RNA sequence: GAGGAGACAAGUCGUAACAUGGUAAGUGUACUGGAAAGUGCACUUGGACGAACC
RNA sequence: CCCCACUAUGCUUAGCCCUAAACCUCAACAGUUAAUCAACAAAACUGCUCGCCAGAACACUACGAGCCACAGCUUAAAACUCAAA
RNA sequence: AUAGGUUUGGUCCUAGCCUUUCUAUUAGCUCUUAGUAAGAUUACACAUGCAAGCAUCCCCGUUCCAGUGAGUUCACCCUCUAAAUCACCAGAUCAAAAGGGACAAGCAUCAAGCACGCAGCAAUGCAGCUCAAAACGCUUAGCCUAGCCACACCCCCACGGGAAACAGCAGUGAUUAACCUUUAGCAAUAAACGAAAGUUUAACUAAGCUAUACUAACCCAGGGUUGGUCAAUUUCGUGCCAGCCACCGCGGUACAC
C-alpha cells in the first residue's frame, strides 16, 4: 500500500495570497556577490548557500539566496535557481562572462526563471558593460540594450552605487510575475542547507513555499521526519511562524535530510513515521534490483564454473553541501591506475571517535572540513597513527588531498 | 537519610493510580518524599465517592492522638479531614469557604432572578 | 566447511564496535556487502564452519533482505 | 619476530600402538635418534604362558 | 630387534635429588551378613572422619610461587576447539 | 522437572551439550482502538528555557524535593547522647557524631601482614596483635526495595587547585544493539514562607511520544515453523552447488535447501 505524501495540488486562484520573492544572486568568484549582498543588507570566499529575509526601503520583503561562486559548488548553485524564482546574475564587466557565469544561466535556463545581469565592480577602470551584454548575446541572455527582455544594471558593489535601481528593477520583475502562494494548510518547502548543531540537534534551514510553518508540526522530507521544536531566523530569534518565501532554521529533526530535499506537513508522528518508512521500502526495492541483477550475474558466473597505493579517506563536513561538494570533488578522481582513492566513511560534524576508528582500521587520513577535533580526539588519533587534517577552504582541503595522492605515488588527478 | 532539622507531621501521602487519586494518611517525617519513607500508617481516605456516595475515611484514632501527643505536626488537609470527621473543631478555612460558596451561590441566583 | 560438509559459506571479517576482528558469516542466497560498508552482526555459530561465531543480521544497515 | 595448542585438511618418510600388532604393552628416570621411537635399571598387568600326569 | 667389546652406571662413603603402573589402581577406625547387586573386577553395605573429584582436550602445560633441584621437581590455570570424550 | 534429543556395529553406566517453560533488552517482519503501568546505553560533553521563594524590612528556606549508581561491608541491633518537634519547660518523639556486635561475590596461582598489642596516672616497661575456621591483598557489584547506602564535574575531602560543571525537568552532540515532550497548572497531596487571605514549586497533578507489559475491544493478520526431539508439506527448481540447523543432521537426480 502506497502510504506517500505527495505534493497538495496547485493552489486554487481564489486561494493563492501574494508572498515574497525569491532572488538568488549568482555569478562566478569573487564578481561582488557577497560585497552586493551586503550593502543591500546593510551590514574572503563564500562557501554556504545562506538565506536571508531582507526589508526594502519600499517595506517589501525579499527573500535573497546567496550563493557560492566556485566551481566546487556546483550543486549549491543548482539548488539555489530550482528553489528560487528570480535570478539577479552578478557579473564583473572588467573580469567579464566567465565559465560559472555561463553555468548559473544554463542553470536559469533549466529553473524557467526570470535573469537580472546586475554589472559588478563598474567603477573600477576597463569596465565594459556593453562588450558583457554583447557577449552574453552568445549564451542567450539578451539585455534590453540589445533588443531584450534582460534587465541589465550597471552598479558598484563596494561603492554602492546604482544599487536602488537594482532593487527597483527586482521589485518591478516581481510585481510583473505576480508570485502568490497559498499561506494555509499543510506546509510545504525545500531544504536549503543542514548541519548538526551541539545544542540543538539536527537542524535545517529550509524556505517555506506553502501553508505556514508552526511549533508543533509534522514534517517529512527524503527520509527523515520532524516534529517542529525551533523554528529561528539567521539571528536565532524565534520565529512563531515561517510564512511562504520566508527561510527559516527548523530544528527537530530526527534524521539529517539531504539538502534540497522537499519538506511536506503531514497529520501526525505516526503518519510521518510510515511515510518515512515508506519511503525507505522504496529505496530498499530500487536498491534490491541492482543487488539482484549484480547477484544473478555472480551466481551465473559460478554455475558455469562449476559445469597497495591506496588512499583511504573519511570526509567530515560542518553542513551536508559541503560534506556533498568534496564527495563530487572525489568522485572527479580519474587516476586510479597510480593510486586508488577510497572514500571510507562521509558525514556531518566534528571529527568522532568514530571516524578515528574507521581511519584506524583502513590506515585511513580524516578530512575535516570547517569542523573541529577536540584535544581527546587529537590524543586518540595520535595514539592510534591517524592523521587529521581540518581545513577550512575547499581548495586548501583539495590541495592537501593532491598532496597526499602524490605522497603515495605528482598525481595525474586534475580537480578542473 | 540523616535529616537536618525537620519534624514529624500527620499529612496525607498520595497513593493510587492516574485519575484515581487516594490517600494514606501517614504520619512521616515533613522533610521525607511525600509518598516515601513514614513513621507510621494513621490512616486511609478514599476521595472518590463509592457505590453508596461516600468517600471512606479511615483515622486510627488512637494512634493519631499518639501522636499528636508526641509532637506531630497535622497539614491542612488532614486538618479539614478531621475538623469534618469532628475529632477537632471545623476549620477557620472550612468554614470561610463555606460563606464564600454562599455568597457565589447567592450571586449567581440573584443574576438568574434578574436576567 | 569441515567435513563432511561441502560448500563455500560466505564470510566477512569485521572490526565490530568492541575493536575485535571478527569473521561473520552472511546468511542468504547471495549479498552484496563490500568492503567498509556497516553491519549489525549477532550471535549463532554457523554450526559447519569452525570459528565463525557470528551472523549478520539481514535488512539492517547495509545488508538489505534477500532478493526473493 | 619466533615458539605452543587447536582446528582445518590432502600430501612425504616410516609402521610406533590396537592381534603375542609381528621385539608384549606401559610408569619413572638417563643417553641416543628424521620421525614415530630404541636401549639401560626398577616397578605394574591395564598380556600370555594353553591350566591332572604327560 | 640378533652377536662382540667397552664406558657412565648398578657397589662403599658424605651430600643432593624427592620421581614411579610409589597399584592390592580398593583411605583410616568400628560394625553387619540382612533385606543383594548397572557391567567387569576382589560380594553387598552401615556409622564416623579426613583427602580428593565435577565433560573432553589445551595440561605431568604457561605464568606465579617454593625447593642444595638449573633440559628439574611440587602446586597449576586460562584463551581458541568439540559434541562428544 | 513428569522429562526429551545426542556418544555406539549394538547394550549398560557416567558425563557434557542442547530442547521443552517464564521473564527482560535488542534486531528482522508486521500492527486497528481505548485505559493503565514502565521508558538514554554511558559518573562522557552541553546550546537554550525553566526548576526557591515567602514576608511589613529581621528572620526562615534554597542542607528539603528532584537525580545517578561512579564508589562501596557508613544501612541493621545495642550503649550513650547531639541537633530538631512537642506555643515555654516537660520528659515523649525523631535521630547525628562516638563506642560494641552483625554485615556481598570470586581469586589461596593473594599465605604471610609488618607494628598491625597490652600494661602504667605519668615516666616508661613487656613484645606483643591478625592469619589456612582465610589475616593481608587483587577484581567485580549499589543494597537486605513501604525503601536504604553512597556521589553531587575531577583532585576520596575541597581551604586550595584543575576548570567553568543538567547524575533537576524538557532537550542536544558523542557513544551504544539500546535514544520519550525543548506540554499545561499549582485545581489535588507534599514542601517553603506568612498570623492569615494567600504566593512559589519541571515535586506533583493532568496531558504528549513509544506494541516494552497488563487489561478490554476489533465489524482490518501478521510472524515463525512443518525430518526427529516438536504441532504440522503438495508440485516444481537446484544437485554435496545454492543453501539450511538449537542438538542430531539435510543437499551427489530433497516431507530438512
Ligand atoms: N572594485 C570593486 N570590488 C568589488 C565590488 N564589489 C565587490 N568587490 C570585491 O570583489 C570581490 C568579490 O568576491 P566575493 O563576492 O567576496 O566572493 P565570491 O564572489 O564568492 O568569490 P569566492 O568566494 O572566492 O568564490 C571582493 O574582494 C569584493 O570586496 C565593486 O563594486 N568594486
Ligand atoms: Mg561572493
Ligand atoms: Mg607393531
Ligand atoms: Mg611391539
Ligand atoms: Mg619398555
Ligand atoms: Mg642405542
Ligand atoms: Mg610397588
Ligand atoms: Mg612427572
Ligand atoms: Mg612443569
Ligand atoms: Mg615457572
Ligand atoms: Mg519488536
Ligand atoms: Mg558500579
Ligand atoms: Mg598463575
Ligand atoms: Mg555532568
Ligand atoms: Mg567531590
Ligand atoms: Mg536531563
Ligand atoms: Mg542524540
Ligand atoms: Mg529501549
Ligand atoms: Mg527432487
Amino acid at each position: 500500500k502506497n502510504k506517500d505524501a505527495v505534493r497538495r495540488p496547485q493552489a486554487d486562484p481564489a486561494l493563492l495570497t501574494p508572498r515574497s520573492p525569491v532572488v538568488t544572486i549568482m555569478g562566478h568568484v569573487d564578481h561582488g556577490k557577497t560585497t552586493l549582498l551586503d550593502k543591500f543588507r546593510k551590514t574572503g570566499i563564500t562557501q554556504h548557500i545562506g538565506a536571508f529575509l531582507v526589508s526594502l526601503p519600499s517595506g517589501e520583503k525579499i527573500t535573497f539566496l546567496d550563493t557560492p561562486g566556485h566551481a566546487a559548488f556546483s550543486a549549491m548553485r543548482a539548488r539555489g535557481a530550482q528553489v528560487t524564482d528570480i535570478v539577479v546574475l552578478v557579473v564583473a564587466a572588467d573580469d567579464g562572462v566567465m565559465k560559472q557565469t555561463v553555468e548559473s544561466i544554463q542553470h536559469a535556463k533549466d529553473a524557467q526563471v526570470p535573469i537580472i545581469l546586475a554589472v559588478n565592480k563598474c567603477d573600477k577602470a576597463e569596465a565594459d558593460p556593453e562588450k558583457v551584454k554583447k557577449e552574453l548575446l552568445a549564451y542567450d541572455v539578451v539585455c534590453e540594450d540589445y533588443g531584450g527582455d534582460v534587465q541589465a544594471v550597471p552598479v558598484s558593489a563596494l561603492t554602492g552605487d546604482n544599487l536602488m535601481a537594482l532593487a527597483e528593477a527586482t521589485v518591478a520583475l516581481a510585481e510583473m510575475l505576480e508570485l502568490k502562494a497559498d499561506p494555509n494548510g499543510p506546509v510545504e518547502g525545500t531544504v536549503i542547507e543542514s548541519f548538526t548543531d551541539k545544542g540543538r540537534g539536527l537542524v535545517t534551514t529550509a524556505i517555506i513555499q506553502r501553508g505556514t510553518l508552526r511549533k508543533g508540526s509534522v514534517l517529512v522530507a527524503g527520509k527523515c521526519w520532524a516534529k517542529v521544536r525551533l523554528m529561528f531566523d539567521e539571528n536565532g530569534k524565534t520565529i512563531d511562524e515561517a510564512y511562504p518565501s520566508m527561510p527559516v532554521g527548523i530544528t527537530g529533526w530526527r534524521d539529517l535530510p539531504s539538502a534540497g530535499e522537499e519538506i511536506l506537513e503531514v497529520e501526525s508522528e505516526p503518519r510521518a513515521r510510515e511515510v518515512v518508512d515508506w519511503r525507505k521500502y522504496e529505496q530498499e526495492q530500487e536498491k534490491g534490483q541492482e543487488d539482484l541483477k549484480i547477484i544473478e550475474e555472480k551466481r551465473k558466473e559460478h554455475k558455469e564454473a562449476h559445469q597497495s597505493n591506496v588512499l583511504s579517506v573519511i570526509i567530515k563536513g560542518d553542513v551536508d553541501g559541503s560534506v556533498e561538494a568534496i564527495l563530487n570533488i572525489i568522485d572527479t578522481y580519474d587516476a586510479s591506475h597510480e593510486c586508488e582513492l577510497e572514500l571510507v566513511h562521509f558525514g556531518v560534524g566534528d571529527v568522532s571517535a568514530n571516524d578515528v576508528n574507521l581511519a584506524e582500521t583502513f590506515d585511513g587520513v580524516i578530512y575535516g572540513f570547517n569542523v573541529n577535533a577536540g584535544n581527546v580526539i587529537q590524543q586518540s588519533a595520535a595514539k592510534k597513527g591517524v592523521k587529521i587534517k581540518l581545513h577550512k577552504i575547499i581548495y586548501r582541503l583539495v590541495e592537501d588531498l593532491q598532496e597526499e595522492l602524490s605522497s603515495r605515488l605528482k598525481t595525474s588527478w586534475d580537480p578542473g | 537519610k540523616a535529616y537536618r532539622g525537620g519534624h514529624l507531621t500527620i499529612r496525607l501521602a498520595l497513593g493510587g493510580c492516574t485519575n484515581r487519586p487516594f490517600y494514606r494518611i501517614v504520619a512521616a517525617h515533613n522533610k521525607c518524599p511525600r509518598d516515601g519513607r513514614f513513621v507510621e500508617q494513621l490512616g486511609s481516605y478514599d476521595p472518590l465517592p463509592n457505590s453508596h456516595g461516600e468517600k471512606l475515611v479511615a483515622l486510627n484514632l488512637d494512634r493519631i492522638r499518639h501522636w499528636i501527643g508526641c509532637g506531630a505536626h497535622l497539614s491542612k488537609p488532614m486538618e479539614k479531614l478531621l475538623g469534618l470527621a469532628g475529632f477537632f473543631p471545623l476549620h477557620p478555612m472550612m468554614i470561610t469557604n463555606a460563606e464564600r460558596l454562599r455568597r457565589k451561590r447567592a450571586r449567581e441566583v440573584l443574576l438568574a432572578s434578574q436576567k | 566447511p569441515k567435513k563432511p560438509n561441502s560448500a563455500n559459506r560466505k564470510c566477512c571479517r569485521v572490526r565490530l564496535s568492541t575493536g575485535r576482528e571478527a569473521v561473520c558469516f552472511i546468511p542468504g542466497e547471495g549479498h552484496t556487502l563490500q568492503e567498509h560498508q556497516i553491519v549489525l552482526v549477532e550471535g549463532g555459530r554457523t554450526q559447519d564452519l569452525p570459528g565463525v561465531k557470528l551472523t549478520v543480521v539481514r535488512g539492517k544497515y547495509d545488508c538489505g533482505h534477500v532478493q526473493k
